[PDB]
C-alpha cells in the first residue's frame, strides 16, 4: 500500500481517535478559563513561580506544623533508652 | 427381576438405542454426523449381514449407549422415585 | 471477520480490533479533551486537569498518614494538590524539550479516512504551554472542588 | 556509523557478505588472492555491528573487522 | 486406517557406534577438536530431530527412550521396595507409627558417617526418609518386608521388560511413522487401556487389599496377626464381617442395586480421625468413578471401526469470527511435531503435578501422612518444583517447536499465525500486568516493612492495619465449608478439613487438619505468587513467541535454539533466544516456587501444623506469627529464614547434620553458579590460554585444545548449579527444620 | 572474608569468650551459626510486629541491602536482548495506547547496553554488598556492645 | 468497521427466555422451591441501603445465575449467526 501522492496516508500518520469538531462549549465557560488561566501561559514564566512557590509551601508548612500534625515536631515524649555497656 | 423396573428401564434403552441405530436415527460406524448433526454415509469397511449397514461394531457401541444412558435412567429414577 | 489490519493497512503496527474501532468506543476516545483537534489547547486542557484534579483527593485522603485525625480533610487535598503543582512542572518541562518555539506540529494531520484535516496545536511550543497553564488551574480547581464536597458541604456517602 | 574495515589477508571467499543481515559488504575486484576479489564495506553506515561477518571469516586472524563506535538509530536496530 | 506399521531390524545391535561417541551428529561424527566437543556430545545426545531429518526414525528414538526412561523409574522403584524390604523399619512403623519416624536407608559405619544412622524408633538406625513411601505402602495393604521384596523383584523383572522393549522398538520391530501418527487409537488407548484400566485395577487393589487391611489398622490389630491380602479374596467371610455388602456377592452390580454397595462405596470426605488420611472406601469410589468415567473418554475418538471422532475435524469446525481459519493445521502442528506435543503434554503435566502438591497437604490421601509433617512438607516442596521444571520445559519445547518444528505454509490464518502476529500485544500487557502485580504484592511488602520500620503499625497491611482480606477465597471457603448441606447433600462430611467444617482431627497428638484462616498475609503473598507465575509466563511466554523473529532480530529463526546472541550489535543483542528465555524462566521459576514452598512451610507451620494438649487446645510450631511477620521481608527474613534455619545450622554433631554440610555445600554450589552466571567465556579462554601456556612449557600439551565453555553452555551451567544450590539449600533447610520439629 | 574474620575475631574479643572463635572459626558453620546467625538476632529484630528498637534503621539497611544486590542479578545474569525485545513491545504499548500517544519520547527508548550492563550489576551488587555489611557490622555490635 | 458484534436483538430475548423457561422449573434435587426465585431471593432479603451483604447465601446463586446466562444467552449467539454464516 504504497502510493507516493500521499506520503502520510501510506506511513501511518493517522489521527486515530482525533475530531473535527470546532467548538462544543459556549463564550461563558470559555471567557472565565482564559482570564483565569492567563498569568500561567508561558513555560519560562510558569516554571519559576512553581520552583519559587513550591519552595515556601514546603517550607511553610513545615515549620508551622504542630505535635499531633506531624511526629518529627512532637519530639520525644517518654523517657530515652539507654543502650548496652552504660551507652 | 424381570417384571421390576431396572429391567423393563435397561430393556428398553438398548432395544431403542439399537433400533436408532438400524434404522437410521443414531450415529453408527457407517453413518456420520457433522457440525451441523446431519446423518452422512461412509463406508467403514465393516461387512455383515444387514443390507442397511448395521455391523458388529454398532450393537456395542448402541449397546453401550443403551447402557450408559440406562443405568442413569435406572439410578436416576432410584434417588428420586 | 471481525479483528481488521489498522485502515485497511496490515503493516502498521495495530489492529482493528472491537477494543479499537468498535461504534461505542471510537465514539468515546474522539469526545475526550485530548482529541479535539480544533479546540483551543488552553480550554481543552482546563477539562484535563478538572478531571485529574478531582479523582486524586480520593486516594489521598482515604490513605494517606494523616487519615485517621480530624485534618484529613486538610491533609490529603493539599497532598492531592501538591500533585498536581508537581505534573504541571512534569508538563513544563516535556513542552520545553520535545517542542521548540518557532517550530510545527509533531502531529498526524490526516484522519481515519483520506480527508485532509489541520494540524493539532497541542504538540506545538505554544499548545503545549497553553496546555500547561490549563493542568495547573483545571487541576488546582478540580482538587478545592472535590474537597469542598467532601470535606466542607460533607455529603453522605458510604466512605468519605 | 560503525567502521567495518578489510585487511589484505581475505581471500574473497565472500561469506562474510553472505553472513551480512543489514547489506554493508560487498565483494570488489582484487590482486591479492587466488580468487581475485576482496570484500569491502561502502555501506558501512548501516552496520548493525552484528559481527557476522566476523563470524562466518575464515582467515585467521580476521580479514573483516567491525570496531564499535558511534551509534546511531542505523545501527541500534530500531523500529520505533 | 489405523493398525500396526512396524518394520523388521532397522539398526543392527552392535557395539561398535558405542566406540563412536558423535555418531548421531554430522560435526561430531569427525571426532574431537577442541574440548567443547565434549559438552555439545551431551548437549546433542538426546537431541534426535538434530540427528536426522527423518521423523520416523525420530519418533523410534524416543519410543525406546520412552521405554529406557521406563526402565529407569522401575529400577528406582525396585530400589525404594528393596530399600523398604531390608533397609527399613516398616514392620516396626507399621505396629505404631506415631512415634517411629520413617527410615529406609542405613549407611555404612565407615568414615563418622554412622551418626547419621539416628535414633528413627523402632529399635533401628538409619536416614529418617521423607519421601512417604512408608504411608503409601500402608494405603497399598502392605503387611510384611516379604512383600516390599516381591515387589522390588517384580519391579526388576518389569525394568529387564522395558530395556528387552526398548532394545524391540528400535532394533527388532520398530514402529513407522504412521504408527505414532495415529494419535486417536493412541488417546483410547491411553485414556481407557492406561488411564481407565489402571483406575479400575487399583480400585479392586483398593477393594480386596487396601480397604480390609487398613480397616484392621484402625482397629489396633498387629499386623503380623493381620490375615494376609489374599486370604481376603479366599475367604470371603473373613471380608464380609468387615463389610457385610460383601455378602450379596457381585449380583448388586448388574442389577444396578450399587446402593447396597454403601458399605464399602461411600462419599464421606474428611479425614480418617483414626489415622488422618482419607477414607479408601471414597479413594476406592473415587477410583471406580474415575474409571468408570476415563474408560468412557476412551471411546470417543475414531480408530478404524467407524465410530469416534476425527479430532481434526473436531478442530476444523472450530472457527470463530474473532480468529476467521482458526484450529486449522494444528493437527499437523500436533501430529509431525514432537516438540509441540511435548510442550502440551508438560505443560499439562507440571500443572497437575502442582495439582498434585495442593490436593495432597489439602487432602492427604495416606494414613498417617499429616501428622508426619517431614512428609508432608517434603511432597509439596518435591511436587511444586517438578511442576515448575515440566512447565518451564513446555514453554522450552513450544520455543524449539516454533523454531524447528513450525512450518508458516501450512499456519495461515490460524490461531497460532494469529498469536504470532499480535505477540507485541500479548507481551506488552502481559508485561503491564506483571508490573502491577509486582507493585501491588511486593511494594506493598515494602510499605509494611517501611511503616514497621517507622514505627507506624496503623499505617501498615496487616489484619490490625489496613486490612485486605481475601473476600473471594474466604468465601469459596466457606461455600466449601457449607456444601454438604444444600449444594453437595449424599456427603458424610466435607470434601477437606480446611474449609471450615470443624472437625479438628488429632492424630497421635499432633494435628492432621484443622480450618486453614485466610487473612492480610495470605492475600499478600497470593499476590506475589500470581506475580511470579506472571513473570515467569512473560520470560517463558516471551521466548515462545520471538522464537521465529523479532523486531531486533527477523532472522532469529535462522540462528537457532541454542545460539547465544547475533553479537554485540544493534546495541548489544546478548541473550536474544529463545533458550535464554528458558534460562531466565528457570529463575522466575526458582522465584516462584520457592515463594510458594516458604508461604507453604510457614503457613502450616504457623496455622496448621503443632500438637493438641487437653481440654483441645492447639499449640503451633510457630503460633500466630503469620499473620502478623509474613507481612514484611524482615518477618520472613527473620521468623522464617532465621528461627527456622535454629535447626538446619545446630544440626552438627547429629543425626541431621548431613543436612547442615548438604546446607553449606548447596550455599557452595550456589555462589558457584554466580561464577559462570556473572562471567563471560572470552575471559576465561585466555585464562585458558596462559594455562596452555604453562603447559606448553611442560610439554603436557593435550591434542584436544582446552576451550572454555560456550555462552551458552556457561548460561546452562550456571542455571544448573543456580537451582541445585538454590533447590538444595531449601531441601536441607526444610528437611532439617521440620525433621527437628516435627 | 577479611572484615567478617576481623568482625568476629573481635566481637569474641570485646565480650571475653575467644574460645568461641577459637573452636568455631575453624568451619564455616561456625561462622554461618555463631558470626552470622547469631550476631544477627537483634540486627532483624530491630522492627518487628510488636514494636521497633534504635537499630530499625540497621534492620531496613540491611534489607536494602538485600534489595540492591539481588538487583544486581538481573543485571548480571539477564542480558540485553531479552530487555531490548521486551522495550520494544513497550515502545509498541506506547505507541498504540490512546491518551498516552499524545506523550512522545526524544530518546528513543532501549535496552542498557552491554558494558552499561555489567556496571550497573556490579554497583548494585558492592552498593547492596557495602549496605548489608554496614548495617550488619553496625547493628551486631552497637546493640550488643562487647 | 462498526459492525464487531451486530445486535439481532432476539437472541437477548430467546436467550432471555432461554434462562427464564428452562430455569424456573422446579426440582426435586436439593428439595429447590424453584430455580431462580431462591436465586432472586438475594435482592428480597440482602437488599439493603449502603449496608450491603456480606458473608451471605446470595454470592452463589448469582454466580451461578448469571454463569448459566453467560452460557446459554451466549449460545444463541453462535446458534443464530451459525444459521446465518457458513458454519454447519
Ligand atoms: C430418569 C432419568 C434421569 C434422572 C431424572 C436423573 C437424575 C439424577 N442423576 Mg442421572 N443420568 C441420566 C438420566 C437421569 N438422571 C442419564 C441419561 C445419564 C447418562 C449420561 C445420567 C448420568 C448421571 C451422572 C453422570 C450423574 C447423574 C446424577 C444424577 C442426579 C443429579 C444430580 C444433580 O443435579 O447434579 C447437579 C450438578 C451440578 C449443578 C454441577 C456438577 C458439576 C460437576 C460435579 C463437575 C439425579 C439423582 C449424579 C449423581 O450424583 O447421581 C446420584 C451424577 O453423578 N446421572
Ligand atoms: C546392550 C544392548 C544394546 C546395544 C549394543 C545397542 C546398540 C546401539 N544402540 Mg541401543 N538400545 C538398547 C540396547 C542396545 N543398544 C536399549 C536397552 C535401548 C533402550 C534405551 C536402546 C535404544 C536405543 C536408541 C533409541 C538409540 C540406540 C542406538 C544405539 C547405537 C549406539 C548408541 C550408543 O552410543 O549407545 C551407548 C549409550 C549409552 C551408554 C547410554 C545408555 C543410557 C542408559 C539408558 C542409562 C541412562 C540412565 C543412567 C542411570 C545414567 C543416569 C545418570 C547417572 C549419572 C546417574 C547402537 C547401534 C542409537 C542409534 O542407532 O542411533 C544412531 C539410538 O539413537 N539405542
Ligand atoms: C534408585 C536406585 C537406587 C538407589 C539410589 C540405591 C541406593 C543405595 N543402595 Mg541400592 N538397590 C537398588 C537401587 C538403588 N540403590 C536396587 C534396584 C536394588 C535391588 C537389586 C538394590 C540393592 C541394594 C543392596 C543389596 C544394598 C543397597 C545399598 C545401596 C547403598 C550403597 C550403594 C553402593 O555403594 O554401591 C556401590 C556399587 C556397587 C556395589 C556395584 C545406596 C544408599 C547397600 C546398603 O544400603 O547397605 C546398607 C546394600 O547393601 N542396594
Ligand atoms: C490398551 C493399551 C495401551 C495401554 C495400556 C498403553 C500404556 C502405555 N503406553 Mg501406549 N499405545 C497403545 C496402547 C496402549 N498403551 C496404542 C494403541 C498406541 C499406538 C497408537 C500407543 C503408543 C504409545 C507410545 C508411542 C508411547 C506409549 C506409552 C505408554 C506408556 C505411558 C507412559 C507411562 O509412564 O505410563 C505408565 C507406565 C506403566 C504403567 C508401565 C506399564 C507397562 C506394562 C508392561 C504394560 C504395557 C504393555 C501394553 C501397552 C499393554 C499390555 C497390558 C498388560 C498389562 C496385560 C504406557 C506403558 C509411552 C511410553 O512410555 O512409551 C514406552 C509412549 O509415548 N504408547
Ligand atoms: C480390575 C479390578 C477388579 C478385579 C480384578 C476384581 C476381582 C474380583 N472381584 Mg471385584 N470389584 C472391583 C474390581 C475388581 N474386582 C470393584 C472396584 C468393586 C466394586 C464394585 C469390586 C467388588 C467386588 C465384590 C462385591 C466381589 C468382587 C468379587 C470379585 C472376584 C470374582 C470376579 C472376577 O474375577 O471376575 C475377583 C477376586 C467377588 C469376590 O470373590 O470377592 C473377593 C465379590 O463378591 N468384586
Ligand atoms: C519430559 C521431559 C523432557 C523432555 C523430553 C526433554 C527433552 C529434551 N530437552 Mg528438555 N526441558 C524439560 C523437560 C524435558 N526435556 C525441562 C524439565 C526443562 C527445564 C530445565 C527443559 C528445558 C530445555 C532446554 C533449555 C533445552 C532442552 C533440550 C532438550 C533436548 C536434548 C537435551 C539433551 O541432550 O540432554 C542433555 C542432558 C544434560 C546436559 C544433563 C544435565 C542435567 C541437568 C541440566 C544437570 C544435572 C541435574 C542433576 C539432577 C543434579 C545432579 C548433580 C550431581 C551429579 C552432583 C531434548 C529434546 C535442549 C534442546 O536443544 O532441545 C532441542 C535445550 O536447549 N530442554
Ligand atoms: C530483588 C531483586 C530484584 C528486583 C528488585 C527486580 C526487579 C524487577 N524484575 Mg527481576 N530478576 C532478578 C532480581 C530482581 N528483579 C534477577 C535475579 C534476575 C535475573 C535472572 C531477574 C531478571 C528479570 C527478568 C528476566 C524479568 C524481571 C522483571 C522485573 C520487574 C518485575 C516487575 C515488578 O516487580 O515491578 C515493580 C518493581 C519493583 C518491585 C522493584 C522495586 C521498586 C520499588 C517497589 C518502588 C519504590 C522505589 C522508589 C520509587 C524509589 C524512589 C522488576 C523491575 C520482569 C520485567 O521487567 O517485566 C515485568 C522480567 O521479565 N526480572
Ligand atoms: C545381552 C546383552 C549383550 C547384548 C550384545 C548385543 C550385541 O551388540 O552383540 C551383537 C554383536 C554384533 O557384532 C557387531 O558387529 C560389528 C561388525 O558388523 C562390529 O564388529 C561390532 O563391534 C560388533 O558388536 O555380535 C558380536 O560379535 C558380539 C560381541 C559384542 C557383544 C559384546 C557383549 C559385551
Ligand atoms: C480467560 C478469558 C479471557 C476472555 C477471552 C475470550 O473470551 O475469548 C473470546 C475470543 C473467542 O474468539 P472466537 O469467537 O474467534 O473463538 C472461536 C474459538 O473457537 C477459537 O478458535 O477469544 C479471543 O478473541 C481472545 C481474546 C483474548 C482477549 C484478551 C484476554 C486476556
Ligand atoms: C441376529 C438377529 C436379531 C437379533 C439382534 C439382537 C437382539 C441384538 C442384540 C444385541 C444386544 C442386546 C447387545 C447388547 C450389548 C451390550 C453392551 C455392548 C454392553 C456394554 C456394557 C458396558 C459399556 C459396560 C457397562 C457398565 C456401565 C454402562 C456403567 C458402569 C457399570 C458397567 C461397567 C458394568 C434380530 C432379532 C433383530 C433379527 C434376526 C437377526
Ligand atoms: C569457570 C568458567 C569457565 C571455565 C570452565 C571450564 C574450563 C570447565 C572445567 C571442567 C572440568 C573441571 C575440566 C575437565 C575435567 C576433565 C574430565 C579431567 C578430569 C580432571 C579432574 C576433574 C579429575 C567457562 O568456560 C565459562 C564460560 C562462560 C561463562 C562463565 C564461565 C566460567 O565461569
Ligand atoms: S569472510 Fe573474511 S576471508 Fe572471506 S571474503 Fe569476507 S573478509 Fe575475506
Amino acid at each position: 500500500y504504497f502510493d507516493l501522492g500521499e506520503i502520510d496516508n501510506t506511513t501511518g500518520n493517522w489521527d486515530l481517535y482525533g475530531n473535527d469538531d470546532p467548538n462544543r462549549y459556549n463564550g461563558f465557560q470559555n471567557k472565565f478559563f482564559e482570564t483565569f488561566a492567563g498569568a500561567f501561559t508561558k513555560r519560562g514564566l510558569l516554571l519559576k513561580f512553581l520552583v519559587l512557590g513550591g519552595a515556601t509551601t514546603i517550607g511553610y508548612l513545615g515549620s508551622t506544623s504542630s505535635g499531633d500534625l506531624l511526629a518529627i515536631k512532637n519530639g520525644p515524649k517518654q523517657a530515652p533508652i539507654m543502650g548496652p555497656r552504660g551507652r | 427381576y424381570i417384571g421390576s423396573s431396572t429391567n423393563l428401564i435397561m430393556v428398553a434403552s438398548t432395544t431403542l438405542m439399537l433400533f436408532a441405530g438400524r434404522f437410521g436415527l443414531a450415529p453408527s460406524a457407517n453413518r456420520k454426523s457433522t457440525a451441523g448433526l446431519k446423518l452422512v454415509d461412509r463406508d467403514s469397511g465393516l461387512q455383515t449381514g444387514d443390507p442397511a449397514g448395521f455391523t458388529a461394531t454398532d450393537t456395542l457401541a448402541c449397546g453401550a449407549m443403551g447402557h450408559v444412558i440406562g443405568v442413569g435412567i435406572v439410578l436416576g429414577l432410584k434417588a428420586t422415585a | 471477520q471481525v479483528i481488521e489490519p489498522l485502515n485497511g493497512d496490515p503493516f502498521i503496527g495495530g489492529l482493528e480490533t472491537p477494543v479499537t474501532s468498535s461504534p461505542l468506543i471510537a465514539w468515546y476516545l474522539s469526545n475526550l479533551p485530548a482529541y479535539r483537534t480544533a479546540v483551543a489547547p488552553l480550554l481543552r486542557g482546563v477539562e484535563i486537569g478538572l478531571a485529574h484534579g478531582y479523582l486524586l483527593v480520593g486516594p489521598f485522603v482515604l490513605a494517606g498518614p494523616l487519615r485517621n485525625s480530624a485534618v484529613r480533610g486538610e491533609a490529603g487535598s493539599l497532598a492531592a494538590a501538591g500533585l498536581v503543582a508537581i505534573l504541571t512542572m512534569c508538563l513544563t518541562i516535556y513542552g520545553i524539550a520535545s517542542f521548540k518555539e518557532g517550530e510545527a506540529s509533531k502531529a498526524p494531520s490526516l484522519t481515519l479516512t483520506g480527508r485532509q484535516k489541520a494540524a493539532d496545536k497541542l504538540q506545538t511550543a505554544e499548545g503545549w504551554a497553553g496546555f500547561t497553564g490549563g493542568f495547573f488551574f483545571g487541576g488546582l480547581s478540580g482538587v478545592a472542588w472535590a474537597y469542598i464536597l467532601l470535606y466542607v458541604l460533607n455529603l453522605p456517602y458510604p466512605v468519605k | 556509523a560503525h567502521s567495518v574495515k578489510i585487511y589484505d589477508t581475505c581471500i574473497g571467499c565472500t561469506q562474510c557478505v553472505r553472513a551480512c543481515p543489514t547489506d554493508v559488504l560487498e565483494m570488489v575486484p582484487w590482486d591479492g588472492c587466488k580468487a581475485s576479489q576482496i570484500a569491502s564495506a561502502p555501506r558501512t553506515e548501516d552496520c548493525v555491528g552484528c559481527k557476522r561477518c566476523e563470524s562466518a571469516c575464515p582467515t585467521d586472524f580476521l580479514s573483516v573487522r567491525v570496531y564499535l563506535g558511534a551509534e546511531t538509530t542505523r545501527s541500534m536496530g530500531l523500529a520505533y | 486406517e489405523v493398525k500396526i506399521m512396524v518394520e523388521k531390524d532397522p539398526v543392527k545391535t552392535s557395539f561398535e557406534k558405542w566406540a563412536k561417541p558423535g555418531h548421531f551428529s554430522r560435526t561430531l561424527a569427525k571426532g574431537p577438536n577442541t574440548t567443547t566437543w565434549i559438552w555439545n556430545l551431551h548437549a546433542d545426545a538426546h537431541d534426535f530431530d538434530s540427528h536426522t531429518n527423518d521423523l520416523e526414525e525420530i519418533s523410534r528414538k524416543v519410543f525406546s527412550a520412552h521405554f529406557g526412561q521406563l526402565a529407569v523409574i522401575f529400577i528406582w522403584l525396585s530400589g525404594m521396595y528393596f530399600h523398604g524390604a531390608r533397609f527399613s523399619n516398616y514392620e516396626a512403623w507399621l505396629s505404631d507409627p506415631t512415634h517411629i519416624k520413617p527410615s529406609a536407608q542405613v549407611v555404612w559405619p565407615i568414615v563418622g558417617q554412622k551418626i547419621l544412622n539416628g535414633d528413627v524408633g523402632g529399635g533401628f538406625q538409619g536416614i529418617q526418609i521423607t519421601s512417604g513411601f512408608f504411608q503409601l505402602w500402608r494405603a497399598s495393604g502392605i503387611t510384611s518386608e516379604l512383600q516390599l521384596y516381591t515387589t522390588a523383584i517384580g519391579g526388576l523383572i518389569f525394568a529387564a521388560l522395558m530395556l528387552f522393549a526398548g532394545w524391540f522398538h528400535y532394533h527388532k520391530a520398530a514402529p513407522k511413522l504412521a504408527w505414532f501418527q495415529n494419535v486417536e487409537s493412541m488417546l483410547n488407548h491411553h485414556l481407557a487401556g492406561l488411564l481407565g484400566l489402571g483406575s479400575l485395577a487399583w480400585a479392586g487393589h483398593q477393594v480386596h487389599v487396601s480397604l480390609p487391611i487398613n480397616r484392621l489398622l484402625d482397629a489396633g490389630v498387629d499386623p503380623k496377626e493381620i490375615p494376609l491380602p489374599h486370604e481376603f479374596i479366599l475367604n470371603r467371610d473373613l471380608l464380609a464381617q468387615l463389610y457385610p455388602s460383601f455378602s450379596k456377592g457381585l449380583t448388586p452390580f448388574f442389577t444396578l442395586n450399587w446402593s447396597e454397595y454403601s458399605d464399602f462405596l461411600t462419599f464421606r470426605g474428611g479425614l480418617n480421625p483414626v489415622t488422618g488420611g482419607l477414607w479408601l472406601t471414597d479413594t476406592a469410589h473415587h477410583h471406580l468413578a474415575i474409571a468408570v468415567l476415563f474408560l468412557v473418554a476412551g471411546h470417543m475418538y475414531r480408530t478404524n471401526f467407524g465410530i469416534g471422532h476425527s479430532m481434526k475435524e473436531i478442530l476444523e469446525a472450530h472457527k470463530g469470527p474473532f480468529t476467521g481459519e482458526g484450529h486449522k493445521g494444528l493437527y499437523e502442528i500436533l501430529t509431525t511435531s514432537w516438540h509441540a506435543q511435548l510442550a502440551i503434554n508438560l505443560a499439562m503435566l507440571g500443572s497437575l503435578t502442582i495439582i498434585v502438591a495442593h490436593h495432597m497437604y489439602a487432602m492427604p490421601p495416606y494414613p498417617y501422612l499429616a501428622t508426619d509433617y517431614a512428609t508432608q512438607l517434603s511432597l509439596f516442596t518435591h511436587h511444586m518444583w517438578i511442576g515448575g521444571f515440566l512447565v518451564v520445559g513446555a514453554a522450552a519445547h513450544a520455543a524449539i517447536f516454533m523454531v524447528r518444528d513450525y512450518d508458516p505454509t501450512t499456519q495461515y490464518n490460524n490461531l497460532l499465525d494469529r498469536v504470532l502476529r499480535h505477540r507485541d500485544a500479548i507481551i506488552s500487557h502481559l508485561n503491564w500486568v506483571c508490573i502491577f502485580l509486582g507493585f501491588h504484592s511486593f511494594g506493598l511488602y515494602i510499605h509494611n516493612d517501611t511503616m514497621s520500620a517507622l514505627g507506624r503499625p496503623q499505617d501498615m497491611f496487616s489484619d490490625t492495619a489496613i486490612q485486605l482480606q481475601p473476600v473471594f477465597a474466604q468465601w469459596i471457603q466457606n461455600t466449601h465449608a457449607l456444601a454438604p448441606s444444600l449444594t453437595a447433600p449424599n456427603a458424610t462430611a466435607s470434601t477437606s478439613l480446611t474449609w471450615g467444617g470443624g472437625d479438628l482431627v488429632a492424630v497421635g497428638g499432633k494435628v492432621a487438619l484443622l480450618p486453614i484462616p485466610l487473612g492480610t498475609a495470605d492475600f499478600l503473598v497470593h499476590h506475589i505468587h500470581a506475580f511470579t507465575i506472571h513473570v515467569t509466563v512473560l520470560i517463558l511466554l516471551k521466548g515462545v513467541l520471538f522464537a521465529r523473529s523479532s523486531r531486533l532480530i527477523p532472522d532469529k529463526a535462522n540462528l537457532g535454539f541454542r545460539f547465544p546472541c547475533d553479537g554485540p550489535g544493534r546495541g548489544g543483542t546478548c541473550q536474544v533466544s529463545a533458550w535464554d528465555h528458558v534460562f531466565l524462566g528457570l529463575f522466575w521459576m526458582y522465584n516462584a516456587i520457592s515463594v510458594v514452598i516458604f508461604h507453604f512451610s510457614w503457613k502450616m507451620q504457623s496455622d496448621v501444623w503443632g500438637s493438641i494438649s487437653d481440654q483441645g487446645v492447639v499449640t503451633h510450631i510457630t503460633g500466630g506469627n503469620f499473620a502478623q511477620s509474613s507481612i514484611t521481608i524482615n518477618g520472613w527474613l527473620r521468623d522464617f529464614l532465621w528461627a527456622q534455619a535454629s535447626q538446619v545450622i545446630q544440626s552438627y554433631g547429629s543425626s541431621l547434620s548431613a543436612y547442615g554440610l548438604l546446607f553449606l555445600g548447596a550455599h557452595f554450589v550456589w555462589a558457584f553458579s554466580l561464577m559462570f552466571l556473572f562471567s563471560g567465556r572470552g575471559y576465561w579462554q585466555e585464562l585458558i590460554e596462559s594455562i596452555v601456556w604453562a603447559h606448553n612449557k611442560l610439554k603436557v600439551a593435550p591434542a584436544i585444545q582446552p576451550r572454555a565453555l560456550s555462552i551458552v553452555q556457561g548460561r546452562a551451567v550456571g542455571v544448573a548449579h543456580y537451582l541445585l544450590g538454590g533447590i538444595a539449600t531449601t531441601w536441607a533447610f526444610f528437611l532439617a527444620r521440620i525433621i527437628s520439629v516435627g | 572474608w577479611v572484615t567478617f574474620y576481623w568482625h568476629w575475631k573481635h566481637i569474641t574479643l570485646w565480650q571475653g569468650n575467644v574460645a568461641q572463635f577459637n573452636e568455631s572459626s575453624t568451619y564455616l558453620m561456625g561462622w554461618l551459626r555463631d558470626y552470622l546467625w547469631l550476631n544477627s538476632s537483634q540486627l532483624i529484630n530491630g522492627y518487628n510486629p510488636f514494636g521497633m528498637n534504635s537499630l530499625s534503621v540497621w534492620a531496613w539497611m540491611f534489607l536494602f541491602g538485600h534489595l540492591v544486590w539481588a538487583t544486581g542479578f538481573m543485571f548480571l545474569i539477564s542480558w540485553r536482548g531479552y530487555w531490548q525485545e521486551l522495550i520494544e513491545t513497550l515502545a509498541w504499548a506506547h505507541e498504540r495506547t490512546p491518551l498516552a500517544n499524545l506523550v512522545r519520547w526524544k530518546d528513543k527508548p532501549v535496552a542498557l547496553s552491554i558494558v552499561q550492563a555489567r556496571l550497573v550489576g556490579l554497583a548494585h551488587f558492592s552498593v547492596g554488598y557495602i549496605f548489608t555489611y554496614a548495617a550488619f557490622l553496625i547493628a551486631s555490635t552497637s546493640g550488643k556492645f562487647g | 468497521n462498526r459492525d464487531w458484534l451486530r445486535r439481532d436483538l432476539s437472541v437477548i430475548g430467546f436467550g432471555l427466555i432461554g434462562w427464564l423457561a428452562p430455569s424456573s422449573l422446579p426440582v426435586i434435587n436439593g428439595n429447590s422451591l424453584t430455580g431462580l426465585f431462591l436465586g432472586s431471593i438475594g435482592p428480597e432479603l440482602a437488599h439493603f441501603p449502603t449496608g450491603p451483604a456480606l458473608t451471605s447465601p446470595f454470592w452463589l446463586w448469582m454466580v451461578t445465575w448469571h454463569v448459566g446466562l453467560f452460557i446459554v444467552l451466549t449460545f444463541g449467539q453462535i446458534g443464530f449467526k451459525g444459521r446465518q454464516d457458513g458454519y454447519w
